[PDB]
């Protein structure tokens, strides 16, 4: 299907390459459960936002960055990389940031970009698995 | 004959890619550790047993216990075998703080069949 900046088709193809069929065999199941993933790991995010735990965030970031990067969700991935990130205190040119809520506002900013994006890729996902 | 694989990793996604690329290359004999603290535990009861894994695959970040520390516990231990970094890079010389605990190997994810068999035949 037509998925446009939401996914690196080489990347998430080397997945379909993954099926023994063109039944979806491994790809569909990997892709549903990533999406329980991805809502699982925002609502720990939360959680963390709210304690105002930024190494917990910062750990969160990274887990889910490694899964969107395989299946090739390339901007979940980069919304879990300024995550990450601002979770060691660190600005994207690769600074420090002293003010905490800054750095909590940002990644809320961030968790924003990447629900927003996973609910657009949820469908076109939807309907291409069927 | 038949390769004896531990994976340490807490994202599943990540697990059942590297399980099904390792499925492709024939190696069906794949141990699963969901965190470093089980990958030791794994790694005892494997040398304590008799039943030596071959090789190692361990994620760097994981609760509990992360992979640079359970690495360095496997290796005091005594376990000599390869163990090879799944890794989501965000620098270029966490290799170094990687090898200093012991890591031998480097695949970055996303993890591909071409990589990994590189990896597999040293
Ligand atoms: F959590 Be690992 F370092 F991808
Ligand atoms: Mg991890």
């Amino acid at each position: 299907p037509d998925f446009g900046d939401h996914v690196d088709t080489s990347i998430f193809g080397q997945i379909l390459e993954m099926d023994e069929g063109d039944d979806h065999d491994f790809s569909a199941p990997l892709v549903l459960n990533f999406f329980e993933q991805a809502e699982e790991t925002f609502q720990k995010m939360e959680t963390a936002l709210n304690n105002k735990d930024l190494p917990e965030l910062s750990k969160l970031g990274h887990f889910l960055k490694g899964s969107s990067a395989t299946l090739g969700f390339t901007k979940i991935r980069d919304s879990c990389q300024l995550i990450q990130q601002y979770g060691h205190g660190l600005n994207v040119d690769g600074s420090s940031e002293p003010d905490e809520g800054v750095c909590l506002k940002k990644i809320a900013e961030a968790l924003a970009s990447a629900r927003v994006d996973t609910v657009a890729l949820h469908k076109m996902m939807r309907e291409f698995f069927e | 004959g038949k390769l004896r694989v531990l994976v340490a990793d807490d994202n599943t996604v990540n697990i059942e890619v590297v399980s099904r690329l390792l499925k492709l290359e024939s190696i069906y004999d794949v141990t699963i550790a969901k965190d470093g603290q089980e990958a030791y535990e794994l790694v005892k009861n494997a040398m304590e047993t008799g039943e030596r894994f071959d090789v190692i695959f361990m994620d760097i970040q994981m609760p509990n216990l992360d992979g640079l520390q359970s690495t360095r516990l496997i290796r005091a231990l005594g376990y000599n075998a390869p163990i090879v970094a799944l890794t989501a890079f965000s620098e270029e010389s966490n290799v170094k703080e990687c090898m200093e605990s012991g890591m031998n190997e480097f695949l970055s994810k996303p993890i591909r069949r071409p990589a990994l068999k590189q990896v597999l035949a040293k």
